[PDB]
């Protein structure tokens, strides 16, 4: 059943897909995940096995000469399907002790067919439109929330700096009270003698004006602290809403890509894809 | 705003004056008022208030207040008007001045240039920050000594460096434009104070040194043999200057090697070079003064290679996370040990926990032995969410990166807290290894507590002598072996073939084993180094130690190839040091200026503040003012970004400390742009629903103010510091139609010989949109033009000036006499009719040729880069026939996502309007001789960029940490590999290009099968 299968029908065979397209499908996948593509038409070799090992993509060229396939001389396998299935049930330690791992999880090109069970082209094309409409909608909703997030971040930082400026102003006006208390005690304690209350009147009036101004500034800093607390809460709330949309965006995009993949198979016209997208 | 919550204040306003006797005096004041005018008014009214017996004279005291940036600033320059103080609230406190006056003036001038107070660096505890501040000053003092060694020529060479090409050799198509290898050049002279300009027209050899050009000028009826007297004695008398420019030919280069002279040849313009006295310019120079600032039991030490233990890290808890408990199911911490972008072992996750209780307290175990940890190893982590027929989606909530070794080579230990960063827009990866290291400075932020192991008091990475010893020990166990076995011809051919692969073409596991097997023979072909480094097991100290010995004595490589080794995939300090040492030897000041955008962006990948690259760039910035100008502006433009605020802030301080007089010129540029930023903010916020007529009147009334008139006149253009911006033509300044309200600004050129280059300078200021994408696209276009010129392809592009100066703030050069296609069309023959009507007569074939050549380069350039679709408003055409593009917007086909299409599109489709112009009015425009010649120009140009593909991949790889959504990953850069067809054969790449054009043109792009029949 297995080894008599053609290379074209093989789930793990992907044809002339680019090395980056392989990286997309292998990105952050478990060890043993793999697929085969055509080799670069500039280089020696026919196909390239790509597989996961230690969180990295390992590229292994499959060569050909006179009815035999393999990674290096001697070429011992009668086909690519024989080569792969051999290392599906046996470790690549045989080839190289460095990479002791089996080819466990094939990245199938019939994966979309499992998800999209509808056989009709126009029906699948209509679902693609539904999924693409939902995806663009959530994408715009996220883009609006992110604009708000960046705007709120800017306004929070301006408020944060303004609080520091208020605290410096409050320190300077508090230093002025100490400066007053220092030089007043020597003069007021003299001017209480000689019965001159006109002197205490004019000094204390000025000291009460200094205490009046301090009170206003402290209250202005207090009001700004509440505005910061209000907006810092909004900032966290905008972050929450974004974190709820993100998982829905990944799912919608991946589902759209599968419905696009299904229609790339069966050779659908490019103008039909653009009308649905 | 200039007062908190206020743009500007009415002249009459009250100020709370805090005197040193303890008294507070509310004072009637003027906004226009200088400080001593206010201090005059204050002490005039201070007689009334108590304790006037207790104040010294006005000269004895100085005002102090709080600024917008929360700094306690002492205002020493008392000629500063009140609105230019940038006070938080209207109050002033007089005190007796203490400490160094000279230093505090400089510190506030540096602070205004950077955009943050220098005092904020004093408060940073981090010893790396304080060590950088001290240790970087060595480069500063070294740089000022280099430009004073051969004084005062080196002084003049610093300020007015020769704007030249890299090579003296002319391409053959440039040389043939000259008459018998000679250029006709006019030298202008001033008479006296009368200024009745005169000219001595010359004809000389293109390779003439400026000395020889000055010698010919004094000839153009007296004795003949006496000429040897004046050309020896009065050669140092004069120096040459470009007319309409602050640009001088102060060095003994060939005349043609200067950019202006090379530009004049190509355009067919008479070069105008003002003769001027050397003593006039030399005494004018500042003779600036760099000064060193004011901030200038036993440990049980252990080697990394002694610790017999596997790596493990403990994840404790996160303080909070912003997650809906209804929508999200679980959270966890994802974690990885990275060397650049490559995991050194498997990524390990914590257990999944509830959203409400982010608490783990578990040791994560990694299969990597502690001695095998490479020098550049990093912990990369994130707090991830889980939502989810048994299917689930994983998303990052926040991320952070930590260097396993600190800047002193010490391995991290014990409990530390990491305040995480928000995920960049468009990043779906659970970890962000390309992102910067260090904690988020905003503490109101998700904070992950973690604990590294403790083995001894200090665990150090071993020295180079210790590593060499292990390298020699390792090679002995494995099987002079460089020359013991011989490199076979079969093996030699494969090594050369592997070296021709591009930076992102991944080597196979066979190729890795093959390269490592022949590591001792790889030195013969030194450009293979990046492939050999990819073949190393970076999680094995045996193999890494052997690589260090190979790198130590590695033959130096070309700067373009060394720039590959500065991206995020080569984080090892010995590799990066080697790369920097290639640039130190072989990178000319010309090519440093060409690639400065990328080299500044590379600093984001550096693990530490002090490294060899930043010392190199700072030194070059401080020894060449043209480099220093853009160095400043590229760093300053991202000071808003908190991922690099500290680094770039510290670097900008070092620069502003040592750059000398140019800090004053930079401050005027900063002040000018700030006032444009503030006006455009008000237009976008307050005047949103107002009409463009009313917005104009608001603008003109604001711009007519003397405060604005002083700031917005008489400064140097940030697009080009040789271009001096004089008085505003304020009547001709306009708001553009676009959504973000761009300002079309117009300045006089105040040069004495302005008419010979340009009388006015037009620049588009833009506040809303991000201009880094256009800045980059325009840089690449200029580089694409340079490749084609040197290869004989005269395809004239128009890489007009563009500079991002802030957070979505930028400037754009206005090309004179340029019109959009939509203006011309307003019928398929309208464009050809316009171009004929603008160059009617015998000079028609020169215009149609220039158009066809311009179309070719932009057809190829835009296809390669995948820019946003071209319509009639995006495409422009000049009077002389030169077509060019504007508003690139995005590139690398960034809108492939939010769409299902893997296909590579053609942005610049040639409609029949453009085809009729190329065919000289012909009906069947796709069949003519001119169109088939046009096709061959597109094909030649396509293959020329393919041959230099590595350069373009390397430049984009240096930008991945920029924060641009179009350059987040190597997947995004791989668009150009697909459009250049780098995995395909050269012949196949040409066939691909033809097929993409033919699909885009709906048959109209005639295939190779041309019918003579
Ligand atoms: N967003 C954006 C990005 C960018 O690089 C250029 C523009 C841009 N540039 C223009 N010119 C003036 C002529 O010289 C070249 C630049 C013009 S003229 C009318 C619209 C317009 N828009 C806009």
């Amino acid at each position: 059943m297995n080894n008599n299968m053609s290379l074209q029908d093989a789930e793990w065979y992907w044809g002339d897909i680019s090395r980056e397209e392989v990286n997309e499908k292998l990105r952050d996948t478990a060890d043993g995940t793999f697929l085969v593509r055509d080799a670069s038409t500039k280089m020696h070799g026919d196909y390239t096995l790509t597989l996961r090992k230690g969180g990295n993509n390992k590229l292994i060229k499959i060569f050909h000469r006179d009815g035999k396939y393999g990674f290096s001389d001697p070429l011992t396998f009668s086909s690519v399907v024989e080569l792969i299935n051999h290392y599906r049930n046996e470790s690549l330690a045989q080839y190289n002790p460095k990479l002791d791992v089996k080819l466990l999880y094939p990245v199938s090109k019939y994966q979309q067919d499992q998800v999209v069970k509808e056989d009709n082209i126009e029906a699948v094309g209509k679902k693609l439109h539904e999924y693409n409409t939902q995806f663009q909608e959530k994408s715009r909703e996220y883009d609006r929330l992110y604009e708000e997030y960046t705007r709120t971040s800017q306004e929070i930082q301006m408020k944060r700096t303004a609080i520091e400026a208020f605290n410096e102003t409050i320190k300077i006006f508090e230093e002025q009270c100490q400066t007053q208390e220092r030089y007043s005690k020597e003069y007021i304690e003299k001017f209480k003698r000689e019965g001159n209350e006109k002197e205490i009147q004019r000094i204390m009036h000025n000291y009460d004006k200094l205490k009046s101004r301090i009170s206003e500034i402290i209250d202005s800093r207090r009001r700004l602290e509440e505005d910061l607390k209000k907006q810092a809460a909004e900032y966290r709330e905008i972050d929450k809403r974004m974190n709820s949309i993100k998982p829905d965006l990944i799912q919608l995009r991946k589902t759209r890509d599968q419905y696009l993949m299904w229609l790339t198979q069966k050779g659908v016209r490019q103008k039909k894809l653009n009308e649905w997208l | 705003g200039e007062l908190w919550g206020i743009h500007l204040m009415p002249p009459r306003i009250l100020v709370e004056c805090l005197l040193p006797n303890g008294m507070i005096v509310t004072l009637e004041c003027l906004r226009e008022a200088t400080l001593i005018t206010i201090k005059h008014e204050l002490f005039k009214e201070a007689r009334k208030y108590p304790l006037h017996q207790l104040l010294q004279d006005e000269s004895s005291y100085i005002f102090v207040s709080v600024t917008q940036e929360a700094e306690r600033e002492e205002f020493f320059d008392e000629t500063r008007r009140l609105c230019d103080l940038r006070l938080f609230q209207p109050f002033l406190k007089v005190i007796e001045p203490v400490g160094n006056r000279e230093e505090k003036i400089l510190n506030r001038e540096i602070g205004f240039a950077i955009g943050m107070p220098v005092c904020e660096f004093d408060m940073v505890k981090d010893p790396e920050v304080q060590d950088f501040r001290r240790n970087i000053l060595n480069v500063c003092k070294e740089a000022v000594d280099l430009r004073d060694l051969n004084s005062p020529h080196s002084r003049a060479m610093y300020v007015y460096p020769p704007n030249v090409e890299s090579s003296p050799e002319l391409p053959k198509h440039i040389y043939n434009k000259l008459d018998k290898g000679q250029i006709i050049v006019v030298i202008w002279v001033i008479v006296s104070p009368n200024n009745d300009k005169q000219k001595y027209t010359l004809k000389i050899n293109h390779d003439c040194v400026p000395e020889q050009v000055i010698a010919e000028a004094i000839r153009k009826l007296l004795s003949s043999e006496q000429l040897k007297l004046c050309v020896l004695e009065y050669q140092g008398k004069y120096i040459l200057k470009v007319c309409g420019c602050d640009e001088y030919f102060l060095e003994k280069y060939p005349l043609s090697q200067y950019k202006y002279i090379r530009s004049c040849i190509m355009l067919g313009r008479m070069p105008n070079l003002m003769l001027m006295a050397k003593e006039s310019l030399y005494s004018q120079l500042p003779m600036d003064c760099f000064t060193m600032p004011s901030y200038s039991g036993e440990t049980s030490t252990k080697s990394l290679w002694v610790i017999n233990s596997a790596l493990r890290i403990k994840i404790l808890c996160a303080t909070y996370v912003n997650v809906n408990i209804r929508d999200i199911d679980k959270i966890y911490v994802r974690t990885g040990i990275y060397h650049g972008g490559e995991p050194l072992c498997d990524n390990v996750n914590t257990q999944r926990v509830p959203c409400s209780n982010p608490r783990w307290n578990e040791w994560l175990n990694y299969d990597i032995y502690i001695p095998d940890l490479p020098r550049a190893a990093r912990l990369c982590l994130s707090i991830c969410s889980v939502k989810g027929g048994a299917k689930e989606e994983h998303c990052p909530l926040a991320w952070g990166n930590i260097n396993l070794f600190d800047y002193t080579d010490t391995l991290v230990s014990g409990k530390m807290a990491l305040n995480l960063w928000p995920v960049p827009h468009g990043l779906e990866d659970l970890l962000n290894p390309i992102g910067v290291t260090g904690s988020n400075p905003n503490k109101e932020t998700p904070c992950l507590e973690l604990e590294f192991d403790w083995f001894s008091s200090v665990v150090k990475f071993p020295d180079m002598s210790v590593i060499e010893e292990h390298a020699n020990w390792s090679v002995s166990r494995e099987a002079r072996l460089a020359r013991d076995n011989e490199l076979r011809e079969n093996d030699k051919e494969q090594l050369k073939a592997i070296s021709t692969r591009d930076p992102l073409s991944e080597i196979t596991e066979q190729e890795k084993d093959f390269l490592w097997s022949h590591r001792h023979y790889c030195v013969t072909i030194p450009e293979i180094l990046p492939k050999l480094l990819l073949s190393v097991k970076w999680n094995s100290r045996d193999e890494v130690a052997q690589m260090y010995c190979l790198v130590k004595d590695w033959p130096p490589i070309k700067p373009e190839q060394a720039m590959e080794l500065l991206d995020c995939n080569y984080p090892d300090p010995m590799v990066r040091g080697f790369a920097v040492r290639c640039l130190e030897k072989y990178l000319t000041d010309d090519k440093l200026s060409q690639y400065l955008i990328q080299l500044v962006q590379v600093l984001k990948y550096e693990q530490y503040l002090d490294n060899l690259l930043v010392r190199f760039l700072l030194k070059k910035a401080l020894t060449n003012q043209r480099i220093g100008h853009f160095f400043f502006w590229h760093l300053k433009s991202e000071m808003h970004n908190k991922t690099v605020s500290q680094r770039f802030g510290l670097l900008l301080e070092s620069y502003c400390r040592a750059c000398g007089m140019y800090l004053k010129h930079l401050n005027r540029q900063v002040e000018a742009m700030e006032k444009l930023i503030n006006l455009t903010d008000i237009l976008k916020q307050e005047k949103k629903d107002e009409t463009q007529k009313v917005q104009m009147k608001f603008l003109v009334e604001q711009m007519r103010r003397p405060d604005f008139m002083d700031a917005l006149q008489g400064f140097l253009s940030p697009l080009n510091p040789a271009h001096q911006l004089g008085n505003l033509r304020l009547e001709e300044c306009r708001i553009m139609s676009s959504a973000k309200r761009p300002l079309w600004l117009n300045w006089e050129n105040p040069d004495i010989m302005s008419e010979l280059l340009f009388q006015n300078n037009e620049i588009i200021f833009k506040n809303g949109d991000d201009l880094r994408q256009d800045m980059l696209t325009l840089q690449i276009i200029r580089i694409m033009e340079n490749i084609w010129q040197n290869q004989g392809l005269d395809l004239r592009m128009l890489p007009y000036g563009c500079l991002s100066i802030g957070d979505c703030v930028g400037l754009i050069e206005v090309v004179r006499n340029s019109h959009t296609i939509m203006q011309i069309q307003c019928n398929s023959h309208t464009l050809h009719q316009w171009l004929k009507d603008k160059n009617k007569g015998e000079i028609y074939d020169a215009a149609i040729d220039l158009f066809t050549r311009s179309c070719a380069g932009y057809c190829v350039a835009t296809f390669i880069l995948g820019i946003g679709d071209r319509h009639n408003s995006n495409i422009m055409v000049k009077d002389d026939g030169q077509l060019f593009h504007i508003d690139f917007g995005h590139f690398l086909d960034h809108k492939k996502k939010k769409f299902g299409y893997k296909r590579e599109r053609v942005p610049f489709v040639l409609t029949q309007d453009f085809l009729i112009v190329i065919s000289k009015g012909a009906q069947e425009c796709t069949k003519t001789r001119e169109f088939e010649r046009f096709q061959e120009m597109c094909y030649k140009a396509y293959l020329a960029i393919r041959q230099h593909a590595n350069l373009f991949i390397n430049l984009f790889s240096m930008m991945l940490g920029s924060g641009m959504p179009e350059l987040q990953s190597f997947d995004d850069i791989a668009y150009i590999r697909k459009t250049l067809a780098l995995d395909k054969t050269e012949q196949e790449a040409l066939e691909y290009f033809m097929k993409q054009m033919n699909d885009a043109h709906h048959g109209g792009w005639t295939t190779k099968m041309d019918w003579i029949f």
